[PDB]
C-alpha cells in the first residue's frame, strides 16, 4: 500500500494496462535519386497523418485537448457493456475493435449535432 | 528482464559501500527499485527504494542519513549508497523488483544475484 | 448514461506498409569514391537507439509475408544499376578471339580491333576465362562471348565498390517496427517477446549463393525455420550457432592492360600474370564444418527421422546453381562445393567476370580485371536447403538471403485517435 | 511490520503438507507478499498480495487468510521446496521481513 | 528538373518549420496563443536573474542563448506535469 | 582522345541575365552595409532582405 510507483516505460502499448489505465500516457504517444523519393514521401506521410488526426480535433472543437467530451450521448447498440467492462477490463487494442463499424457514424454526429448546433445557438445569443 | 549487481566488497568500522544494480532486459525508468540486506543468521531487511525516473527515495527509519539510493540512467544503473559502517552490516545486498501495479507495492519477483559487503 | 468521449494519444496500431528509409553508419557517407550501397545520400543511424520491450503485447509474424524483402529485392536492383550507367560498353569487343591456352580455364586470345583511333587498326590480345566465352563449333579456334546475341554488357567503372556495409532501415513518423524477440520463434504465428524497434540493426547486402555468412547467428543450437518442412515445394532455412571459417584466394598477382579501341573511350583487360597459375580455392574448417553438420542433423532429424540419411552432393541447374559463389575481394569464385557433401576441406574454384545482380533480364555487368592476388575469408553462419531425405545445398533468390534476415521484424501505423463513453457530459 | 512467525523447525516429508504461518499486530488487509528462498540465493515471490500465485510459481503453493492473519500452504511438498518462507508486509514501511521459518526434513 | 527540386523542398521545409512549432504548443495547450502561462515554476538553477534583469535589460536574442541547454527539460516539465496531470484531474471531477 | 564534345543546339543563349536569388518562407537573407567592411568580422550597419 506503500506508494512506489510512478515510473516511465515509453510506448506502453494497449495491452499492458486498461483503458483506464492507459489514459494515464495520451502526452506519451502524442510526443511519440530514388534517395530523395523516400526521403521525400516519408515526409509526405507523417504531415499527412499528422495533420487528418487534427483536422478531426479541429472540427469537433477538440483541438488542444487530449481528452474532448462531446455533445453526443453512448448508444447502446454500438456497445452494451458497462462503463468498468470497458475501462476497467478492457485495453484500448481489444475494445476499439469492436465499435470499428461506428467511426463515421459517432465522427458525424459530433460535427453537426454538437457544433454546427451549438455554435449557431451561441452565435444568436451573442447578437443580444 | 534480469537484475544484475556489482562485486562484493571489504570495509572497515566507519567505511562506506555502493552497490550498483544494472537493468538489464527491460526499461530502466519504467519500474522502481527496492534494495534488501540480509545479514549472517538475519531474515530479510529492508534498507529502501528508488525510483530511476525521477530520483525519489524511501528509506527505512534505521537508516535515516545512513543509508542512500542514487541512480544513472544512461547506463540503466541504480546504486545503493551505505556510510557509517559497522560489524552489523556484515551482510548480502540484494537489489529487486516489485510489480508496483497502481504504484503500490504487491510482492517482489525479481531479484538480482545479492553482493556481499564485509565489515 | 454514457456519453462520447474523444481520447487523443490512444496506444494502439494496426499493421501497415510503408518506406523504409536508409540510415547510415559513420563512414559511409564518405564511401560515395566507390561504394555503390554505402551512399552518401543516406542519413545517419541513431548513435543511441532505443527500443521497448512490451508486456502483454502477442503478435502474429510470418516471415513469408514480410514486404520489406521486397523494398530490398528493389533497392538493391535499382541502386546497383545506376551505379553501372556511366559505364563502359563491350559491344565491340565481341567481334573476334584466336584463342589457345594460356601458357584451360584461362585461354589466351588475339584479337582484331576495327577501326578505333580514326582510320587506324589495331590487334591486340588479352587472357579470358572459359566461363565468359565460347567457341565457334566450325572453328574450335576462334571464340565469342556467351551473352553477345542476346544484350549489352558494360565494364563497371573503375572506381567501383560493392563492399557489403551494414545499413539500417528506419521506419517514418507514425509507424514503428516490432521485433520478434522469441529465440525459439519459427517463421510464423505469435510471438509474446515483443519490443518496438524505430530503426533496425544494419543488414549487409551480401550477395551469395548456397550459403548464409558474416552475421546472425542461432541461439546455442541449429535453428531451423521453413514454410512447411512438408511441402517438397518448400524450402529450407538454417541458422548456425557457432560460425564456420573459410579462407579464399586467387594466388595469382596479376595484371591489367588498358586498351584503347577509339580516342576517347577504352576498357581494362586481364594482361599478363606475375608468376605461376594458381588454383583459385577455399579452405573450410572439415572437423568444425562436419560437426556443426552433425549438430544439424540432431535439429533436422526432428521433423524428418531420426535414422533419415540427409545431406548429399550438389546438384541440379546450371554451373551457377551447383557451384558455390560468392565475390572474394571482389572476385567471383565458383566453386563445386562437393566435398562438404561427400558423405551423407578445400575446394577448387573457378573465376567468372560476366555477373547478375543475382539475375538480370538480357543485360550484364562485366567485372574488371582485379590487379593483384586475391584474398579473404568468411564466416560460414547458415545454409538453405533443397528437398530431394536427401537434402541438398542451393535454391532461392535474393529474397530468400534477405528474407533470412528480416523475419525478426514487422512494420505498424500508429492510430492514436478514438473516442469511448464516459459519465461526463460535455457542458455549455 | 510487526510480525510474528511459525516456529522455525517446520518438519515435513516430500508429498506431505506443511504450512507456514505470518501473523501480525498491525494489518496488511491482503498487502503481504510471500516469498521462498535457498541458501546462496536472492528470496523470490511466490504469492502476491496475500493469495494471487504467481505464475511459474507450482499450483502446490497457495495462501489464505486476512486482515492481519495469514497462511502459506505447500499441499505436496517437494525436496525443492526445503527452502526457508518469509513474510513481506505492506501496510505501511519499512517493508522488512519477518525472520522466516524453514521447512525441515522428517 | 531541378528547379522542381527546389520549389518542392523550399515548400516542404516551410512546412516543417511551421508544424513543429504547432505541434508544441498544440501539446502543451498553448495554440492561438501569442503568449502563454505555465503550472511549471521556474528553477533558479536554469537561471538565477530577477524578472527585471531578464526583461528590462536583455533582448532576447543573449538572453534566450543562457537557457539553450534547458529547453528540453522544460518542454517537458510543461507537458507531463501540466497536461497529462491536469486533463486527468478535470476529467475525473466532470464524471460528477 | 579523352572525352566526346557536342555542338551545341543553334537554338542557345547564354546571355548572362542578373536572376534575383531569395529565401523560403522561415529563413531571411541579413545583409551587410557596411561600405568599409572588408572580407570577415562584425558588420553593424545590417539590414533584413527576403531576396
Ligand atoms: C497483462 O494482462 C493481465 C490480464 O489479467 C493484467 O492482469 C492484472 O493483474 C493484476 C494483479 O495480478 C490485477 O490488479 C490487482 O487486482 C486485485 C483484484 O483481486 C484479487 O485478490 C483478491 C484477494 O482476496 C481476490 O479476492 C480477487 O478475486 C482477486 O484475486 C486488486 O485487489 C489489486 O489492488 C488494486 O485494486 C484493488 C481494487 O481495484 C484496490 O483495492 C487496490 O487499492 C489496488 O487499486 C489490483 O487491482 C489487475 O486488475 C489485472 N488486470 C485486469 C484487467 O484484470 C496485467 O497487469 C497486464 N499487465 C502486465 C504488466 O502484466
Ligand atoms: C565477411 O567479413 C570479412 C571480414 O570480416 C570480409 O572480408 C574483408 O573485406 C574487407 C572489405 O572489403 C577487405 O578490405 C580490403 O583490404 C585490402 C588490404 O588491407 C591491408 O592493406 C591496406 C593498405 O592501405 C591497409 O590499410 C589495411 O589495414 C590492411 O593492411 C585493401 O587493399 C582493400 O582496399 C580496396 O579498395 C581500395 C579503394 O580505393 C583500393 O584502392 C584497393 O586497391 C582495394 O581495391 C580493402 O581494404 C578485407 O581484405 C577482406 N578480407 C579480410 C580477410 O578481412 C568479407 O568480404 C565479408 N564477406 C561478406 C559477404 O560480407
Ligand atoms: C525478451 O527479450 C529480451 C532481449 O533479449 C530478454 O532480455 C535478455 O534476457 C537474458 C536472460 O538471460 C539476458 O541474458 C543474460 O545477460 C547477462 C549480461 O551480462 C554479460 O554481458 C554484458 C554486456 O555488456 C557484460 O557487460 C557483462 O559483464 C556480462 O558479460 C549474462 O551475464 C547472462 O549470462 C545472460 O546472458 C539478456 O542480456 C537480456 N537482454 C538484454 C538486452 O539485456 C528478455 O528476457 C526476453 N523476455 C522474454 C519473456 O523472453
Ligand atoms: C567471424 O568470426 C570472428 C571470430 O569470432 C569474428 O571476430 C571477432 O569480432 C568481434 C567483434 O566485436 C571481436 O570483438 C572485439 O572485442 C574486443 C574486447 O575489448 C573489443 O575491444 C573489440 O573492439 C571487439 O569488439 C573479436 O575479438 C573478434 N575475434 C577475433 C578472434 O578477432 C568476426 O567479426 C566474425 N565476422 C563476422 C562478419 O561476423
Ligand atoms: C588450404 O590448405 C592447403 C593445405 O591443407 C594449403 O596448402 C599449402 O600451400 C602452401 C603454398 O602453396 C604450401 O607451401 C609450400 O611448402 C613447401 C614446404 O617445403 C615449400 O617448399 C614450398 O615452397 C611452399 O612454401 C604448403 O605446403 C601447402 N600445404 C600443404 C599441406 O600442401 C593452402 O594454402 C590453404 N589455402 C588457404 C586459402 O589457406
Ligand atoms: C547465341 O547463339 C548460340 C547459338 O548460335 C546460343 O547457343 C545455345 O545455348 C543454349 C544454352 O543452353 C544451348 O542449349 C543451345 O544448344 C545452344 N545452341 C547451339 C547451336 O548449340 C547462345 O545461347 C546464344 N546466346 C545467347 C546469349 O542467347
Ligand atoms: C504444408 O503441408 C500440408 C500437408 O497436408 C499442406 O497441405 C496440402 O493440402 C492440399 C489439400 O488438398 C493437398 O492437396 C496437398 O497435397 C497438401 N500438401 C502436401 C505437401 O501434402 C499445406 O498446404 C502445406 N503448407 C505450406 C505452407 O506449404
Ligand atoms: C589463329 O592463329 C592461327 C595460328 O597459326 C592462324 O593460323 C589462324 O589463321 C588464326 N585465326 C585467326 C582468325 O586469326
Ligand atoms: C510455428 O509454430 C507454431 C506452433 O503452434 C505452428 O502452429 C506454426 O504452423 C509454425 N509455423 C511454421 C512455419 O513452422
Ligand atoms: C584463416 O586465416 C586465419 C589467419 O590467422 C586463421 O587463423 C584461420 O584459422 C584461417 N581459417 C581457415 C578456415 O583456415
Amino acid at each position: 500500500a506503500v506508494g512506489i510507483g510512478a515510473v516511465f516505460l515509453g510506448f506502453l502499448g494497449a495491452a499492458g494496462s486498461t483503458m483506464g489505465a492507459a489514459s494515464m500516457t495520451l502526452t506519451v504517444q502524442a510526443r511519440q535519386t530514388v534517395w530523395g523519393i523516400k526521403q521525400l514521401q516519408a515526409r509526405v506521410l507523417a504531415v499527412e497523418r499528422y495533420l487528418k488526426d487534427q483536422q478531426l480535433l479541429g472540427i469537433w472543437g477538440c483541438s488542444g485537448k487530449l481528452i474532448c467530451c462531446t455533445a453526443v450521448p453512448w448508444n447502446t447498440s454500438w456497445s452494451n457493456k458497462s462503463y468498468n467492462q470497458i475501462w476497467n477490463n478492457m485495453t484500448w487494442m481489444e475494445w476499439e475493435r469492436e465499435i470499428d463499424n461506428y467511426t463515421s457514424l459517432i465522427y458525424t454526429l459530433i460535427e453537426d449535432s454538437q457544433n454546427q448546433q451549438e455554435k449557431n445557438e451561441q452565435e444568436l445569443l451573442e447578437l443580444d | 528482464e534480469v537484475l544484475v549487481q556489482s562485486g562484493a566488497e571489504v570495509k572497515k568500522p566507519g567505511a562506506s559501500v555502493k552497490v550498483s544494480c544494472r537493468a538489464f532486459g527491460y526499461t530502466f525508468t519504467g519500474n522502481a527499485l527496492h534494495w534488501v540486506r540480509q545479514a549472517p543468521g538475519q531474515g530479510l531487511e529492508w534498507l529502501g527504494w528508488i525510483n530511476p525516473h525521477s530520483g525519489d527515495t524511501t528509506t527505512s527509519q534505521k537508516f535515516q542519513g545512513r543509508v542512500y539510493m542514487t541512480r544513472d540512467k544512461s547506463i540503466n544503473t541504480a546504486f545503493l549508497d551505505v556510510t557509517r559502517l559497522t560489524s552489523d552490516d556484515t551482510g548480502i545486498y540484494y537489489c529487486a523488483r516489485d510489480k508496483y501495479y497502481g504504484n503500490e507495492a504487491v510482492g517482489m519477483d525479481v531479484w538480482g544475484q545479492g553482493t556481499s559487503v564485509t565489515v | 448514461q454514457l456519453w462520447v468521449t474523444v481520447y487523443y494519444g490512444v496506444p494502439v496500431w494496426k499493421e501497415a506498409t510503408t518506406t523504409l528509409f536508409c540510415a547510415s553508419d559513420a563512414r559511409a557517407y564518405d564511401t560515395e569514391v566507390r561504394n555503390v550501397w554505402a551512399t552518401h545520400a543516406c542519413v545517419p543511424t541513431d548513435p543511441n537507439p532505443q527500443e521497448v520491450v512490451l508486456e502483454n503485447v502477442t503478435e502474429n509474424f510470418n516471415m513469408w509475408k514480410n514486404n520489406m524483402v521486397e523494398q530490398m529485392h528493389e533497392d538493391i536492383i535499382s541502386l546497383w544499376d545506376q551505379s553501372l550507367k556511366p559505364c563502359v560498353k563491350l559491344t565491340p569487343l565481341c567481334v573476334t578471339l584466336n584463342c589457345t591456352d594460356l601458357r584451360g580455364e584461362i585461354k589466351n586470345c588475339s584479337f582484331n580491333i576495327t577501326t578505333s583511333m580514326r582510320d587506324k587498326v589495331q590487334k591486340e590480345y588479352a587472357l579470358f576465362y572459359k566461363l565468359d566465352v565460347v567457341p565457334i563449333k566450325n572453328d574450335n579456334t576462334s571464340y565469342r562471348l556467351i551473352s553477345c546475341n542476346t544484350s549489352v554488357i558494360t565494364q563497371a567503372c573503375p572506381k567501383v565498390s560493392f563492399e557489403p556495409i551494414p545499413i539500417h532501415y528506419c521506419a517514418p513518423a507514425g509507424f514503428a517496427i516490432l521485433k520478434c524477440n522469441d529465440k525459439k520463434f519459427n517463421g510464423t504465428g505469435p510471438c509474446t517477446n515483443v519490443s518496438t524497434v524505430q530503426c533496425t540493426h544494419g543488414i549487409r547486402p551480401v550477395v551469395s549463393t548456397q550459403l548464409l555468412l558474416n552475421g546472425s547467428l542461432a541461439e546455442e543450437e541449429v535453428v531451423i525455420r521453413s514454410a512447411n518442412f512438408t511441402d517438397n515445394a518448400k524450402i529450407i532455412i538454417v541458422q548456425l550457432n557457432k560460425s564456420v571459417e573459410i579462407n579464399c584466394t586467387r594466388p595469382n598477382n596479376n595484371t591489367r592492360k588498358s586498351i584503347h579501341i577509339g580516342p576517347g573511350r577504352w576498357f581494362y583487360t586481364t594482361g599478363e600474370i606475375i608468376g605461376d597459375i594458381r588454383q583459385a580455392h577455399c579452405n573450410i574448417s572439415g572437423t568444425k564444418w562436419n560437426d556443426t553438420l552433425k549438430q544439424i542433423v540432431v535439429k533436422l532429424k526432428e521433423q524428418f527421422g531420426n535414422k533419415t540419411i540427409v545431406f548429399n552432393h550438389s546438384s541440379g541447374g546450371d554451373p551457377e546453381i551447383v557451384m558455390h559463389s560468392f565475390n572474394c575481394g571482389g572476385e567471383f569464385f565458383y566453386c563445386n562445393s562437393t566435398q562438404l557433401f561427400n558423405s551423407t576441406i578445400v575446394l577448387p574454384c573457378r573465376i567468372k567476370q560476366i555477373v547478375n545482380m543475382w539475375q538480370e533480364v538480357g543485360k550484364a555487368m562485366y567485372a574488371p580485371p582485379i590487379k593483384g592476388q586475391i584474398r579473404c575469408s568468411s564466416n560460414i553462419t547458415g545454409l538453405i536447403l533443397i528437398r530431394d531425405e536427401i537434402f541438398r545445398p542451393g535454391g532461392g533468390d535474393m529474397r530468400d538471403n534477405w528474407r533470412s534476415e528480416l523475419y525478426k521484424y514487422k512494420v505498424v501505423k500508429i492510430e492514436p485517435l478514438g473516442i469511448a463513453p464516459t459519465k461526463c457530459k460535455r457542458r455549455v | 511490520i510487526q510480525l510474528t512467525q511459525s516456529p522455525s523447525f517446520l518438519s515435513a516429508s516430500v508429498g506431505d503438507k506443511v504450512t507456514i504461518t505470518c501473523r501480525a499486530s498491525q494489518g496488511v488487509r491482503n498487502e503481504l507478499a510471500w516469498y521462498q528462498q535457498k541458501p546462496g540465493k536472492a528470496p523470490n515471490l511466490l504469492i502476491y498480495y496475500a493469495s494471487t500465485l504467481q505464475s511459474g510459481v507450482p499450483s502446490r503453493f497457495s495462501a489464505t487468510g486476512s486482515g492481519t492473519h495469514f497462511t502459506l500452504t505447500v499441499s505436496s511438498l517437494q525436496p525443492e521446496d526445503f527452502a526457508t518462507y518469509f513474510c513481506q508486509h505492506m501496510s505501511s514501511y519499512p517493508l522488512t521481513f519477518g525472520g522466516g521459518t524453514k521447512v525441515e526434513i522428517k
